[PDB]
């Protein structure tokens, strides 16, 4: 049976007109009637504005509420702040799926408020280590660069490492409209078996990508499926905190207590880091290196580590964290933690995005870890392990030896490392390079891969196993 | 008792809360979540609670416990999965359904609910006890036939009541002992502060090897059981044939699996490997599972329990220590344990004194990793056990510079090396021998005279053909390979039979999963002999090419030398590498001609 019957009582809430200071983007109340922690309060302004406020800090009967939306209007004197009685918590139901939400959970499309299935909480909990299993099979992006060899598996975390003005920001929208299950690709059974979903998470997008993010979901079929989580860049900073754990709480529900899979998106998470500071400094603390918090690593992984497959549900929440690399350097301590407690990073590279590239998915340092989990006979081809390993090492020997054309001259490069030459320009140009609307599915990209490596003579294709050459290299 | 007077993030400041000492677990909240009091003013202390504060309120009871953070030792221990504070990860999962750990969620450390066998020792009511004193044995698991129980080592009088034989809970009351007059009851299970040492009578000095059954190891790196360990965690290097290794095949009688905030799909498949890997010894069937607790933490852990993950880890390891068992930590990413103490600093505004981390990283690490060695039980009967510390290290960005690293290095005496190179070639267990160092090498000549009389100089000289072979590859590199002398030639052929023969061992095949010591030394035996014998050959007599084409055979049969079965026979083996040797004596003899 079902025991939410326990939301019928009413909880009246006290409406404090005792705002005593305010100090920044705070406001402190004295003569409290016990004021828990963790608390969102409905702060009204002297002209009758709502402000949604969280509370920050308890001290005896008095509360540090951090108000959103700005701070200027709160007086000393007319402002009311009246506590609801529980910390922030989102509706969740399994139709949301279809919804733009705010940053703050509020609906800001024209559709009505959801009806809501339970009030999850949002931090939610930790994931039972014994609770977890192995990530398995995978999760198809449509995008030639990541689905053959840089692979995500369901449950796998794998970020898109990116400079700050790259494309990366429209790579986030071609996996949201082109992710899912290989099994519809399989075609040897029922693919929508088990249901696929996304939910999105844009924070820190300036309001010319959530439009463009809102338009290109609407107007492809990737909306009945995606829970667009938009905040902007002038949303209040504390709500840019709060839409990843919204969208991870919004994925845990889908993927847990529904069954469905999905591909959850955090996009800019060094904009997310830097919303965190100002949580940090709001507190009072003093900044850890290179200003933030010493804790960034724990509400981090507070984060990254609520997805990956689970013991008994059959859902599985994958995580593609796009962050936005500070100036360049793997040193920053965003891009540092993320491949600290990530699987693997997606390199978005500024050099190939200046040659026209698109994806501009740089290869050589781009690596998914567990990977090899989602590659195999049973998901995917057989051959696409190899295919990958083959890829990559052809692809090194095509980059160094075009640093040496211009030191050893064309002519005397070895005939492997002009065919390496020829591959790599048809590689770039055909093979990363993909149409911004181009689906690909994987065994579409890796017949591409196998039509781009038959440049080669099989004696010469040394990385792949004999056994797959004999029946793939010829068809 | 004490309330709650403020809440700031985790931090938690209780009032009235007069004794409370410092770092006293107390209960935080309604729901009892687990805080530690951090600082201790007037009568209020700053608890620093573990789990997420965001329900707590003014007023909210906090009550004391009286205890330090204290793992909670005793029988049940054995084969269970842990978090960092010592909340057992399967049963949160089976008495709270969800998948998730639940706030403030309170099952015991130890299942209480199992009936263990229970035989008494030698103490008899009014003998005197001591701390540490072996007062019953109980059958835990068939891999551990005896858990070995033992007074908790503060604590000593006149036992007064001793429970007979008979199938106990972990709350029966086994033993009461007097001491003062004050009657004390103990039962199967006693908890100890996890931050001190479980005491010992005499800490010994260690010099028994800790045979991991890798040829690479045990030959020419090895480490002591007792002794501690470095490795590089990073990934794909092959940190999973050591883990595996040691607690699959290694001498020692338990292991503590400890993994601090490893990523969430790595304890996924940590925890799915160990409860199906077996063990071929004590019994054929016996899972490791049965003799190895694993202290897992994701990442999201509670940084509390990242940061006293290594140290529940060591005090179990020394609870089986005092039991006589040569227990053998194996702690994975002692990095990320460093960065819990990175964030328990900053957060507690301790001043960051080395890159962001404490002041106290250096004593803290120099402490845990002395909590090593093998010792000698306290109180009596006088068995003596052996804690090693095999922890791998994986700085944030490979650096292999951060104090975290630097300390581990300056502390571990053995260095096992992982390579990401050695494991793209496919070559394991990928140990890098250039870089490999080892000073538990000396103190094991009292061992290697006893029963392998010419291990070290043997080791000795292959260590130094391999040196000499990878400083020769240069002159390789620099003129062509005819500009070698005879010798030179020499030199890179055996290294290169020993790095793809010796070194490199396939560990999955059944021939050579467990390369015994006796077996190692044979083929050690083996190999040098071969270099010697083409070395004297050719300073004595013809061209090196010749008497390697006219050989070959030899060199076949050392090669395939690495195929001969353990499982044989130490006795079989031995006479089999004997007859191999005089083969090879006979042969380059003929060829000499």
């Amino acid at each position: 049976k079902k025991a939410v019957e326990q939301g019928f009582n009413v909880k009246p809430r006290l409406n404090y007109n005792t705002v005593s200071g305010v100090n920044g983007p705070l406001v402190i109340l004295e003569k409290v009637k016990f004021p828990r922690y963790n608390e969102i309060v409905n702060l009204t302004l002297p002209d009758g504005t709502v402000r949604q406020g969280q509370v920050l800090e308890i001290r005896g009967d008095r509360a540090i509420v951090q108000v959103f939306e700005g701070t200027s209007g709160i007086d000393v004197k007319k402002t009311t702040v009246e506590f609801t009685g529980e910390s922030l918590r989102i509706p969740v139901s399994e139709d949301m799926l279809g919804r733009i939400f705010d940053g703050s959970g509020r609906p800001i499309d024209n559709g009505p408020k959801v009806f809501a299935e339970d009030y999850l909480d949002i931090n939610g909990s930790p994931i039972n280590p014994y609770a977890r299993i192995y990530p398995e099979e995978m999760i198809s992006t449509g995008v030639s660069a990541i689905d053959t060899m840089n692979s995500i598996a369901r449950g796998q975390k794998i970020p898109i490492f990116s400079a700050s003005g790259l494309p990366h920001n429209e790579i986030a929208a071609q996996i949201c409209r082109q992710a899912g299950l290989v099994r519809p690709t399989k075609d040897v059974h029922d693919g929508h078996e088990e249901n696929f979903s996304i939910v999105f998470a844009a924070m820190g997008v300036n309001l010319e990508t959530a439009r463009f993010f809102k338009q290109d979901f609407e107007e492809n079929g990737s909306l009945e499926r995606t829970s667009l989580f938009l905040n902007l860049a002038n949303d209040p900073t504390i709500e840019r905190i709060i839409t990843p754990r919204l969208a991870l709480t919004t994925a845990e529900y889908l993927a847990y207590q529904t069954e469905r899979h999905v591909l959850t998106i955090l996009t800019d998470m060094s904009s997310y880091a830097d919303a965190l500071r100002e949580v940090s400094a709001a507190r009072e603390e003093v900044p850890g290196r290179r200003g933030y918090p010493g804790y960034m690593y724990t509400d981090l992984s507070t984060i990254y580590e609520r997805a990956g497959r689970v013991e008994g549900r059959n859902g599985s929440i994958t995580q593609i964290p796009i962050l936005t690399m500070p100036n360049d350097d793997i040193t920053h301590p965003i891009p540092d933690l993320t491949g600290y407690i990530t699987e693997g990073q997606i390199f978005v590279d500024r050099q190939l995005h200046n040659k026209g590239i698109y994806p501009p998915i740089n290869v050589l340092p781009s690596l998914s870890r567990l990977m090899k989990s989602a590659i195999g006979e049973g998901m995917t081809r057989k051959d696409h392990g190899d295919v990958s390993n083959q890829l990559y090492a052809k692809y090194a020997i095509g980059k160094d030896a075009a640093a040496m054309k211009a030191v050893v001259g064309e002519e005397a490069l070895s005939i492997e490392d002009k065919l390496s030459l020829e591959f790599l320009e048809k590689f770039e140009k055909t093979f990363i390079t993909q149409g911004a609307y181009e689906d690909r599915t994987v065994f579409e990209s890796l017949d591409q891969a196998w039509s781009l490596l038959r440049i080669y003579p099989k004696e010469m294709l040394n990385r792949i196993s004999p056994k797959i050459l004999d029946e793939f290299y010829d068809r | 008792y004490g309330a709650i007077y403020s809440v700031s993030g985790p931090v938690v400041i209780a009032e009235n809360m007069i004794g409370c000492a410092m770092y006293e677990l107390v209960k935080v909240g309604h729901d009892n979540l687990v805080g530690e009091v951090i600082r201790i003013d007037g009568d209020k202390a700053t608890i620093q609670v573990y789990e997420e504060t965001a329900g707590l309120t003014v007023g909210d009871p906090v009550l004391r416990t009286g205890k330090p953070l204290s793992v909670e030792l005793g029988p049940g221990l054995m084969e269970t999965i842990y978090d960092g504070i010592q909340r057992p990860l399967k049963a949160i999962k089976e008495e709270s359904q969800s998948i998730y750990i639940p706030r403030g969620i309170d099952t015991p450390a130890l299942d209480r609910t199992i009936k263990w066998q229970f035989t008494p020792g030698k103490f008899q009511v009014g003998d005197h006890i001591s701390g540490g004193d072996i007062y019953g044995s109980v059958f835990e698991n068939s891999l551990i036939s005896s858990h070995k129980i033992l007074l908790p080592p503060r604590s000593r009088g006149t036992i007064t009541w001793i429970a007979p034989a008979g199938e106990y809970t972990l709350d029966e009351k086994i033993l009461e002992v007097e001491f003062d007059g004050k009657k004390s009851d103990f039962t199967l299970y006693h908890t100890w502060p996890v931050r001190v040492p479980r005491p010992v009578t005499e800490k010994l000095s260690a010099d028994y090897p800790l045979l991991t059954g890798q040829r690479v190891l045990d030959a020419l790196f090895p480490c002591v059981q007792g002794g501690t360990t470095c490795i590089p965690g990073a990934f794909g290097c092959g940190k999973t044939v050591i883990s595996q290794s040691l607690s699959k095949y290694s001498n020692s009688d338990a292991i503590i699996y400890v993994g601090c905030g490893e990523r969430g799909n790595e304890m996924a498949e940590v925890l799915m490997e160990f409860p199906e890997l077996y063990t071929e010894m004590s019994g054929t069937k016996e899972p490791i599972m049965k003799r190895t607790t694993l202290v897992a933490n994701t990442s999201n852990m509670p940084v509390a329990a990242r940061e006293a993950s290594i140290y529940t880890g060591i005090t179990l390891a020394e609870y089986f220590r005092d039991q006589g068992k040569n227990v053998s930590m194996i702690a994975d990413s002692s990095s990320r344990w460093a960065e819990a103490l990175r964030e328990i600093s900053g957060r507690l505004g301790e001043m960051p004194a080395d890159q962001g981390f404490p002041a106290y990283l250096g004593a803290k690490l120099a402490s845990f990793y002395e909590r090593a060695g093998k010792a000698v039980a306290l109180g009596s009967p006088d068995r003596t056990g052996s804690v090693s510390i095999v922890a791998a290290v994986s700085p944030a960005g490979g650096d292999f510079s951060d104090p975290v690293t630097t300390a581990t290095l300056g502390i571990t005496q053995v260095f096992w090396g992982l390579d990401k190179k050695l494991a793209q070639r496919k070559h394991f267990p990928s140990i890098n021998t250039s870089v490999s160092y080892s000073k538990y090498t000396n103190v094991l000549n009292k061992f290697y005279d006893s029963n392998y009389p010419e291990f070290p100089v043997l080791r000795d000289r292959m260590k130094e053909i391999l040196s000499n072979a990878e400083e020769l590859e240069q002159v390789v590199q620099l003129v062509g390979k005819s500009a070698l002398s005879d010798s030179d030639k020499i030199t890179l052929d055996v290294a290169t039979l020993i790095k793809e023969d010796f070194l490199q061992q396939n560990g999955y095949s059944t021939y050579d999963a467990f390369c015994p010591i006796w077996k190692t030394f044979d083929m050690m035996r083996a190999f040098i002999s071969y270099h010697d014998e083409a070395q004297k050959a050719v300073a004595n007599g013809a061209n090196w090419s010749k008497l390697a084409d006219s050989t070959g055979d030899v060199k076949h049969a050392v090669s395939s030398s690495k195929f001969f079965e353990p499982s044989r026979g130490e006795k079989e083996v031995h006479g089999e590498f004997e007859k191999l040797l005089s083969t090879m004596q006979e042969r380059f003899a003929e060829s000499t001609d």
